[PDB]
C-alpha cells in the first residue's frame, strides 16, 4: 500500500440522504454534493457520537447504584478523584445559583473527554467492522466524532440559541436593537449618535457573531490537528519503506507522552466560555 | 572621588563618612552605587553591605530596612 | 453530501441529553456532596459540644 | 486553469500562515501577562484564568474566519469557473 | 482572465493574512496589559472591561474593512470587468 | 489590458492590508497604556479619554489616507487609462 | 500541470515556516515570564509550569493544523486534482 | 508601456502602504508614553503635548515626502517618459 | 522538472531560514531572562537551568519538524515523482 | 531597454519605502525614552531635548542617504545608460 | 538550467541572511541581560558568562545548520543533478 | 544584459533600504536608553555620550559596507561584465 | 548568463542586507543595557565594556560569514561556472 | 519481507513504550490514587473516634 493510498480513504464520512428522485440512496463522490438540498445523513458520526454519550450516563448509573455516603471502595475511589477534579474545576469558574449550567458543564466536559479518550486507537481497526457488515469493501467511514466541525458548531450553535433568546426574552425587540446600536459608543445629542448607530452595529453584531464561530472553529482545529499529527506519525510506518519504518520507533516512543493536554485543555475550553456567556446574557455590559 | 555614607538603626550610628562605591542588598535586586546617582529610595534584604574606601573591606549583618 | 449533513442532528441531541440528564440522572449523585461534608461537619460540632 | 489553481495553493499558504504566525505571537503576549500576574497576586488565579480565556475569544476571532475560508478554497475552490 | 482571479486569490489573502496577524499581535497587546491591570487592582475590573472594549473596536476599525473588501472580491470580483 | 488590472488589485490588497496591520498593533500598544494609566488614578479617566481620541486621529492619520487611495483604485482606477 | 506542483512546495514551505517562526517567538515569550514568576516565588514553581502548559496549548493550536495541511499537501494533492 | 505602468502601481502602494504602517506603529509608542506622562502627573499636560508634537514632526517627516512622491507617480507619471 | 527542482531549493531555504530565524529570536528572549534570575537568585540556578530546558524543548518542537522536512526535500524529493 | 524602466519604480519605492519604516519605529522609541525622562524630572528637559538631536543626526543619516538615490534614480537614472 | 543555479543563488542568501538576521536580534537579547546581570551583581560574572555560553549553544543551533546547507549549495550544488 | 542591468536596481535599493531600516531602529533602541541614563546621572553624561558612540561605531559597522557596496553597483557595475 | 547573474546581484543584497539590519537592532538591544549598567554603577564600566566587546563578537559572528560570501559572489562567481 | 516488517517496527514500539509506561511513569498515579483513599480511612476513624 502507498502512502496516499493508505490516506486517501481514511478522510472521506459515510453520507445516506435525499437524491433528486427520492428520499433514498447512499452518496459516493464529493461532486455529487451540488444538486443535493439540506436533507442527508453522516451515518458512521451519528453511530460514534451517540455511543460514548450512552457511556457516560451508563457510568452514572453504575455509579449511583452503589454509592456509599462514606468509605470509598477501589474502583469508586478513582471515579471521586474524576469527579471531584470537575467539580473543583467548575467551581474554580462558577459562582452563580443556575440550575442548568452545573448538569451542562458535567454533560459536556465528561462526553468530550470520553470521545477525545478514544483517539488512542489504530485509525485502520474500527472501519472494517462496519465495511464487512454492509458487505463493502468501498465503504467511506470515519470513527472519531469531535473531528468534524459538526459535533462543535452543534453544541457552540445551540448555546448561542439560548444566550441570544434570553437576551432577547428580558430586554424586548427594542432594546436588544438599543444594545446593538446605543453602545458602547454614545453620545448625549442625537445628531453625533447617529453618526455612531452603525459603527455600534458594526460592532456588536461583527463580535456577537463571532462567539459562536470561534468557538465551533477553535475547538474543531485543534482535534483536527490532534488527530492529523497522530495520522501523520502513523504514516512513517505505513509507507512501507525500510528505512522510514526503522526511523519511526524514536520519534514514537517520545511523541505518545503528549494527549493529556489536549484531553484536559479541550474539553476545559467550552466549559469556561459557556458559563460565562450565559451569565452575560441578563444584565447591561455597557 | 567620594559620597557621604550614613549607617544607622532606630537606637544608634552604624557607620558614617566619605565612601567611594557602595554595594547593597534590595529587595529587587542588588544596588552598586557611586557619587551623582539620582534619588534612589529601596526596601533592604537582611545580609551585607560592602563599603569600598579608595580603592580594605568590612562585612555586617542587618536584619533588614532602607536605603535612601 | 460531503460536509453539511450532521448539522441538524446534534442539535436535537445536545438539548435532550442535558435536560433529561439534568432531571433524571444528575441530581440523585450531587446530594451526596451536601451529606459527605456534613458528616464531618457534625464530626467537628461535636468535639465542640463535649467540651462545652 | 493552471495560474488560478496554483496561485490558490499559495493563497491558502497565506491566509493561514500569517494566523498562525499571528496567534502565537499574541497567545505569547497574553500568556505571559498571565503567569506574572498570577505570580504577584496569587489569590486572584481563578478569576485572572477566566478573564484569559474570554480576551482569548477575541484573540483568534478574525483568524478563525481566514483558516474557514482557506479550507474552503482548498477543497470547493469558488475562482475556478470564473474563466 | 485567469491571471487576474488568480492574483485576486492573492490580494484577498493578504487582505485577510495581514488583518489576522495584525488583529492577534494587536489583542495580545491589549489583553496583556488589562490582566496586570486586574491583577493589580481587583476593585477597578468592572470600569477596566468597558474601556479595553473602547479600544478593542478601533485594533478591528480598519482590519474589518480588510475582510469586508476581501469577501467582496471572492464572491463579486470587480476587475474582471475591467478589460 | 490583463497585467496593469491584476497588479492593481495587489496595490489595493497593500494599501488596506499595510494599513490594517499597522493600526492593528498601534492600539494594542496606545489602549495598553491607557488601562494601565486609568488603573493609576480612576478619577482622571474622562480627561485619559479624549486625551487618547486626540493621538487615535494621528495614528490612523495616514491609514485613512491609504483607504481612501485604495477603494478608488478599485472603483475608478486611474491607470488602465495612462495605456 | 508543473506550476500546481511546483507552487505546492512554496505553500508548505510558507505554511510550516510562518507556524516555526510564530511557534518559537511565541514560547520564548511565554517561557520568559514563567522563569520570571519562577525567580520572584520558588513555592509557585509547580502550580506556574501546570498553568504554563494550559497556555501552551491555545498557542501552538492553528500552527498544528498548518503543520497537519502542509504535510498531507506533500504526500497527497487536492490542487492536482483539479487538472 | 504595460509593464511599466503596471510597476508604477505596485511602487505606489509600497510608498503609501509602508509608510501607513511605519506611523501607525511609531505614534502608537510615543503616543502610549504621553499617556503615562499624562497619567503620572496632570499638571505638566501643556508641557508633555508640545514635546510630543516636536516628536511628531520627526516622526512623520520621511512618510510625509514618500506620500508626496506617491501622488507624484499616479498623477504626471515620470517613468512613462524614460521608455 | 526545472521549475519543480528550481522552487524546491527555494522552499528548503524557507523551512530552515524561518525556523533558524524564530530559534535565535526565541532562545534571545528565553535565554535573556535565565541569566536575570540567575543574577537575581544564584542559589536557583540549578533548578533554573532545568526548567529553561524543559521550555527550550517546546520551542524547538515545530523547528526540528521543518528542519526534517527541508533535508528530505534537499537530498530526496516527494514532488520531482509527481511530475 | 523596456524591462529596466519602471522596474527602477521598484527600487525607489524600496529606497523611500524601508527608510521611512525604519525612520518612523526608530523616532517612537526614542521618543519614547525622552518622554519618560521629561514626565518625571522636568528640570532635565532642556539638556535631554539637545541630546535627542544628537541620536537623530545618527538614526536618519543611511535614510538621507537612501532618499538622495532614489531621487537620482528617479530623475537621471544610470541604469538606461547601461542599455 | 539558468533557472535552477539562479534560484540557487537566492536560496543560499536567504539561509544565511535569515541566519544573520536572527542571532544579530538573539545574542542582543541575550547580551543585554548579561550585561544587565554583570552591573548588578559584578561578583558573578563568572558563572554569569558560563550560563551565558550554555544558551549561546542552543541560540545558534540551528543557525549553523543553515549556515552548513548554504556552503554544501554553492560548492557542491545537489540540484544541478536532479534535472 | 537589460535583465542584469533592471534587477542590479532592485540590489541596490535592498542593499542600502535594509540598511537604513536596521539603522533606525538601532538608534531608536540605543539613544532611548541614553536618555534614560543620562536622566539617572547628571553627572556622568560627559562619559555615558562618549559610551553612546562607541556602540555607534559597531551598530553601523556594516550598514556601511552595504551603503559602499550599492554604490559600486550604481557606478561601476561588475555583473555587466559576466563575472 | 543573463539570469544567473542578474538574480547574483538580488542574492549579493540579501546577504549583506538583512546581516545589516539584524546586526543594527542588535547592537542597539545590547548597547542600550551597557548604558544602562553605566548609568546604574558607574564604577563596573571599564569591566563591562570588555564584557560588552565579548558579546559583539558572538553578534557580529553569522553577519561576517554572510558578508564574505556576498564580496566572494561578486568579484568571483560560483554560479557562473557551472553553465 | 519489507511489508511485514512495517508491523514488527509498530510492534517492538509499543511494547517497549508500554514496558516504560507502565514499569515508571504510571506507578506514582497508583501511589496518588490509593494515599487519598488511606487519608479519607484516617479522617472518618477520627470523626468516629470522637463520635464515641
Amino acid at each position: 500500500e502507498t502512502a496516499s493510498g493508505y490516506i486517501q480513504h481514511h478522510l472521506q464520512n459515510l453520507t445516506f440522504g435525499r437524491l433528486p428522485n427520492g428520499d433514498w440512496g447512499f452518496a459516493h463522490t464529493a461532486e455529487q454534493a451540488k444538486e443535493m438540498g439540506f436533507w442527508a445523513f453522516h451515518v458512521d458520526t451519528l453511530g460514534w457520537s451517540v455511543l460514548l454519550g450512552v457511556v457516560f450516563l451508563f457510568i452514572f448509573r453504575l455509579a449511583a447504584k452503589k454509592a456509599t455516603s462514606g468509605q470509598p471502595g477501589g474502583l469508586q475511589n478513582f471515579v471521586e478523584v474524576m469527579v471531584e477534579f470537575v467539580d473543583t474545576s467548575v467551581k474554580d469558574t462558577f459562582h452563580g445559583r443556575n440550575p442548568l449550567i452545573a448538569p451542562l458543564a458535567l454533560t459536556v466536559f465528561v462526553w468530550i473527554f470520553l470521545l477525545n479518550l478514544i483517539d488512542l486507537v489504530p485509525v485502520d481497526y474500527l472501519p472494517m467492522l462496519a465495511a464487512k457488515i454492509t458487505g463493502d469493501e468501498h465503504l467511506f467511514f470515519r470513527a472519531v466524532a469531535t473531528t468534524d466541525p459538526n459535533a462543535t458548531l452543534g453544541l457552540s450553535i445551540s448555546v448561542f440559541a439560548l444566550i441570544v433568546f434570553y437576551s432577547i426574552k428580558v430586554k424586548g425587540i427594542g432594546g436588544f436593537l438599543g444594545e446593538l446600536t446605543l453602545h458602547p459608543f454614545s453620545s448625549k445629542n442625537i445628531v453625533v449618535q447617529i453618526l455612531l448607530i452603525p459603527v455600534n452595529f458594526l460592532l456588536e453584531f461583527v463580535t456577537l457573531i463571532a462567539k459562536p464561530v470561534s468557538l465551533a472553529l477553535r475547538l474543531f482545529g485543534n482535534m483536527y490537528a490532534g488527530e492529523l499529527i497522530f495520522i501523520l506519525i502513523a504514516v512513517m510506518f505505513g509507507s512501507g519503506m525500510f528505512l522510514l519504518s526503522a526511523l519511526g520507533v524514536a520519534l514514537n516512543w517520545a511523541w505518545a507522552v503528549f494527549h493529556i493536554l489536549i484531553i484536559t485543555l479541550q474539553a476545559f475550553i467550552f466549559m469556561m466560555l459557556t458559563i460565562v456567556y450565559l451569565s452575560m446574557a441578563h444584565e447591561d455590559n455597557h | 572621588i567620594t559620597v557621604h555614607c550614613d549607617i544607622v538603626s532606630a537606637e544608634a550610628e552604624i557607620f558614617s563618612g566619605l565612601v567611594e562605591m557602595v554595594i547593597a542588598h534590595g529587595a529587587l535586586g542588588d544596588l552598586g552605587i557611586a557619587p551623582g546617582h539620582a534619588p534612589l529610595i529601596t526596601d533592604l534584604k537582611p545580609g551585607p553591605i560592602r563599603l569600598v574606601k579608595q580603592g580594605e573591606q568590612e562585612v555586617y549583618y542587618i536584619s533588614g530596612g532602607f536605603l535612601e | 453530501m460531503n460536509i453539511n449533513a450532521t448539522l441538524i442532528g446534534q442539535s436535537v441531541a445536545f438539548f435532550i441529553f442535558v435536560l433529561f440528564c439534568m432531571k433524571f440522572v444528575w441530581p440523585p449523585v450531587i446530594a451526596a456532596l451536601q451529606e459527605r461534608q456534613k458528616k464531618i461537619a457534625d464530626g467537628l460540632d461535636a468535639a465542640n459540644r463535649a467540651a462545652r | 486553469m493552471e495560474t488560478v489553481v496554483g496561485l490558490t495553493a499559495i493563497a491558502v499558504a497565506l491566509l493561514i500562515g500569517l494566523g498562525a504566525l499571528g496567534t502565537a505571537i499574541g497567545f505569547g503576549l497574553l500568556g505571559g501577562k498571565f503567569l506574572e500576574g498570577a505570580a504577584r497576586q496569587p489569590e486572584m488565579v481563578p478569576m485572572l484564568q477566566v478573564k484569559m480565556f474570554i480576551v482569548a475569544g477575541l484573540l483568534d476571532a478574525v483568524t478563525m474566519i481566514g483558516v474557514g475560508i482557506a479550507l474552503f478554497f482548498t477543497f470547493a475552490n469558488p475562482f475556478v469557473g470564473q474563466i
